[PDB]
Formats: structure tokens, C-alpha cells, sequence
């Protein structure tokens, strides 16, 4: 998928105009997600950055767990990837991105976590936060 | 009587049993009395709202028992400048029978409503009879000579419901109610009813008979009168006036059931015409 | 798959996916669902050698869509 | 934290009826009250029993909560066990759909003070029919957020928008001033055999046998009837013969179709004989002297 | 080809009855 | 206490919780003390604590803790918010009837609790239908509720 991302990004542009909702909002980072599954391109949120910042509370859930999604089969590094894009700690509103971290991690490793799960374990385990223990 | 007719609404069902699953709680599964209020029009009450009134008694002895009818006035005022128009008329309780108790607790309700009627609403489903048991406290004169005693006398009970009431019971019996089942197959349902309630009836009937024959009960006097009265109304079927005038009566209807069912065959004939048209015309300019 | 058997992260995939309907981030789990179209070469080292299949139609009637 | 469109306000079969039963009573009056239960999550309002409060005076406006009565209410209701917290308030709209006014905006203002999910149910006992009953939960909009360019609630789900707003909520600041909750019933099958007894006629009207004077007289009346119509049938074959088929239905607006009365007169009699007989025959052996 | 279309005929009379159900069922709940 | 979870033995409403069937030399306030002291029974081993909350407060596991003699509990029955009399208890639905073993009962053995039935939780009773070695009196020691408020 990689080397054949035949991606179209000006589709996902020419409706990243039309989003005036959370819901659509929210609809076109799952849909980044889709055209980008197993791609490792995050190329449509590096360069909408502010335009990401927008979501909000279950939307950042979602627009972290994205990652996951475009990072499918990226076995090779996934806690290192996971952690450039996340800092460690965070008092605002981190718990939707924590937990969206630790959904996106499990989305890298569908049905192949070999490694991850005692990782996933572990932060379950020393989790406070619903929303973390939620993706988690 | 001073009462001819009960009618109990269904959100005194519906507040009963609320009344008794939130004090029948994991507190206890004794039973709980309220106060019924409601209306009077002719002489059919209008039972239409309910309130819990705190109450316990003991369980072996039954002159121990405590009602707290200073909660009773409270709460009635409290009902009254609500809805003024309903008053106090009677009390109700969810035992499944009557109690040797009663007696005494419609005493302290008569003050509040001289002619009380207490209404037994059974929580439990019962499949046959209807929940609701209205009974009036009169004063039965015996003629043994045995002094005149206080004892509840029943009144017949229904289950109507206000325009808005109804609305919302249908609401909340939309999915569990089939109207689909046309009217003849309603009735008839009625019919095997009836012949299921009679039959509950007769069974008690005879299991008190049994009870009496064994000497579990004493004989009653009043019962076996009545039971004499039963009998002797009993119809003699085999009557050559009586099977005459049943074939006289049974062909006067067949004969009108016939001419409707003659006149629904040439209906239904002309909607088979009418579909069969329709068709071919459908089909010569398609 | 393929061969036919069920598989087994395609159904789960697809049934949690339909569950955006209660929770919008469960629509993720469709990415269990996408099994790549490929034809993989390999040797006896088990790398991809640059081999070119022929796909004896026309190119369009498989293609990526025109660009915009 | 944001709301949920997700979020649904759960009333009971008792809870719904007294609103219907109140709010019909007090038409055209806004007659209030307040709405017992409990908050069970984010997500559910539970409206497990409501009382309604009295109206102060004469006017078709909601009125201002007396806490005094509200207070004994509450402190009465906990010795009969219902010690359960008022989650918000319901009031009537006799006939005119369910939303909020001024009114009842400021009047949300004060539960929502209070407790910040409280819930304004709109209940319209006049536009209520049988198996549909016309009612709304409403929550507050707050002005500075939406101002600022931020949804009143996020969408995690499907769940908020499934019922379409009506336009004369959305008239009345619906989705601008206030949002609407899904509003579920929680029924139980004790609560749905008990309603089930209403209409159910008791075992003796099964075997009553009807008068059977009146019973041969209005087989009489309806036979003769029928005697017209069947003339009147024949006219009316003859005459769509040679009826335009725009004539089919304007033709038949306003004079009276000889078919359909005939129909109706043979459903009649013949569910009423059937039954006459029937309950006549089941009563011959039911009945038995022997 | 002879056994397939035997057992393909076979299936697709046994879906006919479940169709048939409900349809049946369907119209049942579409009076109510 | 068990991470997430607080001792809520100080949210309990001191003045407020009731005991039945108390012997006077050692009472309710000697059993919510950590120290040596109990609470023991006079009628009989059968005894029923009354506990009432000040805030609403989950109930994630107890430390119902009594004396390896015997007299510690065997038979705990729980009940929620009621609306008591000792012969309820020989005869209703318990939240979580609980059989608290010898392990259970000592100075460490903490009791799990059905969490889902223990989320709104203003008043608790907690019934002692028998204890382990079927002697006369019962003893109790710092019982606690485990928990966190409702919040
Ligand atoms: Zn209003």
C-alpha cells in the first residue's frame, strides 16, 4: 500500500471546504482514515493542523484513533510512532488523545498483537481516566 | 347501596403498583395501603388518583396495626389544591384477599369519607379476573339473632379510563395490544372468557363446599341458601316449549345470517369484477 | 478469503464498523475489513523480485479513477 | 465536557400518565410540575414518578415553582419511599406543539442553576392521540457558547437525530435557545398486563345473551334497510357503467354509496347474530338442569 | 453439473418457504 | 485500600449510624475504630448494623473484619437504601448475601463487592445471620466501606 498509494487528496480537500459541523467534521477524519489505511500517509492532518485542532472531546478520540487506522501493519515502530505524535503527559483535554492513542496503537496491531498486548496491559492497568481506560 | 359502580382509573393501577414495588422493596413483600381519591357522579364512583399513606401491621396479631392519618390530611391538602374536584373516597390495599383488619382500618378512613369504598388491586397479574375488588362497609342484620356486625358488602368494579389516560395507555400498549382481530373473534374470545371465569367460579365454589363437607369451615346458612337459589335457576333445556322456541329463534337469525352472507357473495363478486377490469385495462394500454 | 474461508477479522470488522450508529469512533474497526488486492512475488529468500505480470485486458476496465 | 446527542430521558408508564392526566385537566392552563428520579449517567435522565403543583391563580402561563410546596411534597414522598431527586420539571402545551417559550426558558434557568442536567418536558395533551403522545425534552442553549461558534452538544452517534425537529419547534428556538432530548418509556411487564385490563369486560357480559326482542327488532330494522340499498345498488352498477373514470371518486362525494352501507350492514348482522347464537347454544349446556 | 443443480433447486425452494414466512408474518404486523 | 478507591469511613455519618441488637460495653463507635475494641451482641450472634451515608457513595468492596475465636461472621447479608426488623432478614432479597470466610474476616482479608448493584448508595444495613463457629455472640472490628462517591 505504501509504494501504490494511488491516493486522491483533492477529494478529501474538496469536502475538508464543505465541513461546517462536528459531524462532518468527525466523517472526513474517518474518511483520511479509509483512503489512508495501511499508507502510513497523515499527510491530509500534517497539513491541516488548525483545521484538525477543531475537534473536540470524542472527535479527538477519534482523530487520534485515526492514526491507527492510516498505520496498519506498522509493526516495526508503533510505541515510538505513537509517542512522537503524543507527548507523555498533558493536562487539557489528554484523556481523549491518550485514549485515542491506545485504540489507534490495538488498530496497528489488529489481530497480530504479538508484543503490544502486555504494553496495552499495563496502561489499562494503570489507567484513571474512563476515557482512557475507554480506548485502552 | 350507596355505591353502585367502581370506576378505577388506570393510573391508580399503574401509582398502586409503584406504591408496592418501592415500599415492597428488599424492606419487605407485606401489603401497602393508600388513599384513593376521586369523584362522584350519580352513583358510580370515579376512582381516578391515589396516594401512599404510611402503614404497617403486625403479622401474627391483626389489632396491630398503625396508619399514619395525620400524613393522610397532609398530603390531601396537598392533592386538593392541585385538582379540588377530587376528594376522598375510599382507601385501598394490595393484598391479595381481604384481611380481618379491614373492618377496622375503613373506621379511621370513614371519617375522612362517610361511605369509604375500599379497593383490593391485586399487583400480581392475574390472568382472568380484573385486579380490582371495590367493597363498602354495611351492617349486616342476621336473623339467627346473632348481633349486628360491621362487613364489607361488594361493589362491582370497572376499569375506564380519562380521554387523555386513555391516550397514554394505548401509548404504552401500542406494541403489546393486537387490533388487528376484528370484532367476531373478539367476541367469541369474550365467550370462551366467560366460560373461563365461570368455571374459576364454580371451582370455588365447590372447593369451599369441600372445605364444608370436611369440616375445615363451618356451615355458613346464607351460602347454601344462596347455593339452593343457584340450582333451582338452573333452565330445564329438554323442555318441548323451550326446544321449539330455540329452533324457532335459532332459524329466525340463520335466515338474516343467510341473506348476508348472499348479499357479500354478490359483493365480492362485483370487486372481482371490478379488479379484473382494472387488470385488462391496466394490460391493453401497457 | 480467497481460498473461502470465513474471515475472520473482515466479519468483525464490518458488525463493529455498523456500530458507528451508538459510538462514531467504532467506525475505525472497518480498517479490519480492508484486505489488500495483490499479487505478491517472492523467491526462495522470500524477497520481491521485479517480475511484471501481464493482465491480459484492457488497462481501464481495472484502473484508478481519472484525477480531478 | 459537552453534552451528547446520545443522551435520552427515560419517563415511566406511571410518570407519563399523571403529565397527560394533569396537563388535560389544567388545559388550556401551562400546568407544571416537577419530574422525580434520578440521573443513572451522562447519557440517561430517569423520570421514575412526577407531582404536579398547584396553580396559583388564574392565567395560561407557567407559573413560578413554590418551594415550600415542593419542599413537603418531597419530604412526604420520602416516608411513603420515594426518595428520589427532582431531575427537572414537565409542563403542558394544550395544543400547540411541544417547545419553549420566554417563559419557559427562564423557568429552565432555575433548575438548571440547581442541577445543570435538569430537564424541561413539554407534554401537549390535546395534539396526544392513542398510540402517539405529542411530548419533548428540552435543555437550554447556552448563549455564550453558541455564540463563539460552538455546538450546543457533541455528536458521537446517530442516536440524537433520529426524530426529525418539528418546524413549529424550530419556530419557537428550537436548536437556536434550547435542544431537544430522545425521550424513551420504560415499561415493565407487570405495569403493561395491569393497563391491559382496561376495557376488559367482565366474564358474565361473555355469556349474557343480548334482549332478544331488540335483537329480532333491529334484525328487522337493518334487513329493511338493506332493502333501499340493495334497489340503490342496482342503480349505482347500471350507473358506473357509463361513468367517466374521472367520475369514479367526485361522482361518489357527497351521496351515499348503496355498496359500502351494505357491507357495513352485513358485518353487522351477521357478527351479531353469530354471536347471539353462539352464546345461546355455549348457554344450553353451560346452563343444564340435569 | 446434474447433482448441483439438483441441490441448487433444492436450496432455492427451501429459501421460497422462508420467504413465504415472512411475508406472511410481515403482513400480519403491516395490519397492525 | 485498593488503588481508585478511598476508605469512605469518614464520609459515613457518625451521628446517624445505628446498630440493633448492641451490647452497651462495646458498641458501633468502638466498631468503626480501627483499635482492639468490637461490636458485640447481647440478644444473640444475630445482630443488623444501620449505616447512613452522607453523599451518595459507591460501595466497591468492605472490610467487615472480626476475631479468629469464632465470633467473626459467616453469613453477611447487605441491603441497600431501604424505605428491618429481624425477621426480614430471615426472609428477603439481600444485595449481595456474602459468606465471609476465615480469610475474609481476619485483620487483612478484604470482601469484593457486586459493584454493579453498589452505585447509589445513601444508606446501607448489614445483616449478620451467623457467625463461624456458632457461638453465642458475635465481634466485629473497623468495618469499612471501600468506595468513592457518586459525585
Ligand atoms: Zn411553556
Amino acid at each position: 500500500l505504501i509504494r501504490n498509494n494511488n491516493t486522491d487528496l483533492m477529494i478529501l480537500k474538496n469536502t475538508k471546504d464543505a465541513v461546517r459541523n462536528s459531524v462532518c467534521h468527525t466523517a472526513t477524519v474517518i474518511a483520511n482514515s479509509f483512503m489512508h489505511c495501511g499508507t502510513t500517509s497523515d499527510q491530509f492532518l500534517r497539513d491541516n493542523l488548525e483545521w484538525l485542532a477543531r475537534a473536540t472531546n470524542w472527535a479527538k478520540f477519534t482523530a487520534t484513533a485515526s492514526l491507527g487506522v492510516i498505520h496498519k501493519g506498522h509493526e516495526k515502530e508503533a510505541l515510538q510512532l505513537m509517542a512522537t505524535y503524543l507527548p507523555k503527559d498533558t493536562s487539557p483535554g489528554s484523556a481523549y488523545q491518550e485514549g485515542g492513542g491506545l485504540y489507534a496503537l490495538g488498530l496497528i496491531h489488529a489481530n497480530h498483537g504479538g508484543d503490544i498486548i502486555d504494553y496495552l496491559l499495563n496502561q489499562l492497568k494503570n489507567a484513571s481516566n474512563d476515557i482512557v481506560r475507554h480506548g485502552g | 347501596l350507596a355505591v353502585q359502580k367502581v370506576v378505577v382509573h388506570p393510573l391508580v393501577l399503574l401509582s398502586v403498583v409503584d406504591h408496592f414495588n418501592r415500599i415492597g422493596k428488599v424492606g419487605n413483600q407485606k401489603r401497602v395501603v393508600g388513599v384513593l381519591l376521586g369523584s362522584w357522579q350519580k352513583k358510580v364512583l370515579d376512582v381516578s388518583n391515589s396516594f401512599a399513606v404510611p402503614f404497617d401491621e403486625d403479622d401474627k396479631d391483626d389489632s396491630v396495626w398503625f396508619l399514619d392519618h395525620d400524613y393522610l390530611e397532609n398530603m390531601y391538602g396537598m392533592f386538593k389544591k392541585v385538582n379540588a374536584r377530587e376528594r376522598i373516597v375510599g382507601w385501598y390495599h394490595t393484598g391479595p384477599k381481604l384481611h380481618k383488619n379491614d373492618i377496622a382500618i375503613n373506621e379511621l378512613m370513614k371519617r375522612y369519607c362517610p361511605n369509604s369504598v375500599l379497593v383490593i388491586i391485586d399487583v400480581k397479574p392475574k390472568d382472568l379476573g380484573l385486579p380490582t375488588e371495590a367493597y363498602i362497609s354495611v351492617e349486616e342484620v342476621h336473623d339467627d339473632g346473632t348481633p349486628t356486625s360491621k362487613t364489607f358488602e361488594h361493589v362491582t368494579s370497572e376499569i375506564g379510563a380519562e380521554e387523555a389516560e386513555e391516550v397514554g395507555v394505548e401509548h404504552l400498549l401500542r406494541d403489546i395490544k393486537d387490533t388487528t382481530v376484528g370484532t367476531l373473534s373478539q367476541r367469541i374470545t369474550n365467550q370462551v372468557h366467560g366460560l373461563k371465569g365461570l368455571n374459576s367460579k364454580l371451582l370455588d365454589i365447590r372447593s369451599y363446599l369441600e372445605k364444608v363437607a370436611t369440616g375445615k369451615l363451618p356451615i355458613n346458612h346464607q351460602i347454601i341458601y344462596q347455593l339452593q337459589d343457584v340450582f333451582n335457576l338452573l333452565p330445564d333445556v329438554s323442555l318441548q316449549e323451550f326446544v321449539k322456541a330455540f329452533y324457532l329463534k335459532t332459524n329466525d337469525q340463520m335466515v338474516v345470517v343467510y341473506l348476508a352472507s348472499l348479499i357479500r357473495s354478490v359483493v365480492a363478486l362485483h370487486n372481482l369484477i371490478n379488479n379484473k377490469i382494472a387488470n385488462r385495462d391496466a394490460e391493453k394500454k401497457e | 478469503s480467497r481460498t473461502g474461508h470465513t474471515h475472520m477479522p473482515s466479519v468483525v470488522g464490518v458488525l463493529v464498523f455498523t456500530q458507528f450508529w451508538f459510538w462514531f469512533p467504532l467506525s475505525h474497526f472497518l480498517s479490519l475489513a480492508y484486505t489488500p488486492t495483490c499479487v505478491i512475488g517472492l523467491n526462495k529468500d522470500l524477497k520481491m523480485p521485479k517480475v511484471q505480470y501481464k493482465s491480459n485486458c484492457k488497462p481501464s476496465t481495472f484502473a484508478y479513477p481519472a484525477p480531478l | 465536557p459537552a453534552v451528547d446527542t446520545a443522551e435520552q430521558v427515560y419517563i415511566s408508564s406511571l410518570a407519563l400518565l399523571k403529565m397527560l392526566k394533569h396537563g388535560r385537566a389544567g388545559v388550556p392552563m401551562e400546568v407544571m410540575g416537577l419530574m422525580l428520579g434520578e440521573f443513572v449517567d451522562d447519557y440517561t435522565v430517569r423520570v421514575i414518578d412526577v407531582f404536579a403543583m398547584p396553580q396559583s391563580g388564574t392565567g395560561v402561563s407557567v407559573e413560578a415553582v413554590d418551594p415550600v410546596f415542593q419542599a413537603k411534597m418531597l419530604d412526604m414522598l420520602k416516608q411513603t419511599g420515594r426518595p428520589e431527586m427532582v431531575v427537572g420539571w414537565y409542563h403542558s402545551h394544550p395544543g400547540f406543539g411541544c417547545w419553549l417559550s420566554g417563559v419557559d426558558i427562564n423557568t429552565q434557568q432555575s433548575f438548571e442553576a440547581l442541577s445543570e442536567r435538569a430537564v424541561a418536558v413539554v407534554v401537549d395533551p390535546i395534539q396526544s392521540v392513542k398510540g402517539k403522545v405529542v411530548i419533548d425534552a428540552f435543555r437550554l442553549i447556552n448563549a455564550n457558547m453558541m455564540v463563539l461558534g460552538h455546538e450546543p452538544r457533541q455528536t458521537t452517534s446517530n442516536l440524537g437525530h433520529l426524530n426529525k425537529p418539528s418546524i413549529q419547534a424550530l419556530i419557537h428556538g428550537l436548536n437556536r435557545h434550547y435542544y431537544s432530548i430522545t425521550i424513551n418509556y420504560r415499561k415493565n411487564e407487570l405495569e403493561q398486563k395491569m393497563l391491559l385490563n382496561l376495557h376488559k369486560k367482565s366474564w358474565m357480559e361473555g355469556l349474557t345473551l343480548q334482549d332478544y326482542s331488540e335483537h329480532c327488532k333491529h334484525n328487522e330494522s337493518v334487513v329493511k334497510e338493506m332493502l333501499e340499498l340493495a334497489k340503490n345498488y342496482n342503480k349505482a352498477v347500471e350507473e358506473e357503467d357509463k361513468m367517466t373514470p374521472e367520475q369514479l371518486a367526485i361522482k361518489n362525494v357527497g351521496k351515499q354509496d348503496p355498496k359500502r352501507h351494505l357491507e357495513e350492514h352485513v358485518d353487522v348482522l351477521m357478527t351479531s347474530n353469530i354471536v347471539q347464537c353462539l352464546a345461546a347454544m355455549l348457554d344450553t349446556v353451560v346452563f343444564k338442569l340435569i | 453439473d446434474l447433482y448441483s443443480r439438483y441441490k441448487k433447486l433444492q436450496q432455492e425452494l427451501e429459501f421460497l418457504e422462508v420467504q413465504e414466512e415472512y411475508i406472511k408474518d410481515e403482513q400480519k404486523n403491516l395490519k397492525k | 485500600i485498593p488503588k481508585g478507591y478511598m476508605d469512605l469511613m469518614p464520609f459515613i455519618n457518625k451521628a446517624g449510624c445505628e446498630c440493633l441488637n448492641e451490647s452497651d460495653e462495646h458498641g458501633f463507635d468502638n466498631c468503626l475504630r480501627k483499635d482492639t475494641t468490637f461490636l458485640e451482641s447481647d440478644c444473640d450472634e444475630q445482630l443488623l448494623i444501620t449505616v447512613a451515608f452522607n453523599q451518595p457513595v459507591k460501595l466497591y468492596s468492605m472490610k467487615f473484619q472480626g476475631p479468629d475465636n469464632g465470633q467473626g461472621p459467616k453469613y453477611v447479608k447487605i441491603f441497600i437504601n431501604l424505605p428491618m426488623d429481624f425477621e426480614e432478614a430471615e426472609r428477603s432479597e439481600p444485595t449481595q448475601a456474602l459468606e465471609l470466610t476465615e480469610d475474609d474476616i481476619k485483620e487483612d482479608g478484604i470482601v469484593p463487592l457486586r459493584y454493579v448493584k453498589f452505585q447509589n448508595v445513601n444508606s446501607v444495613t448489614i445483616f449478620v445471620q451467623s457467625n463461624q463457629g456458632e457461638e453465642e455472640t458475635t465481634r466485629i472490628s473497623y468495618f469499612t466501606f471501600i468506595g468513592t462517591p457518586v459525585q
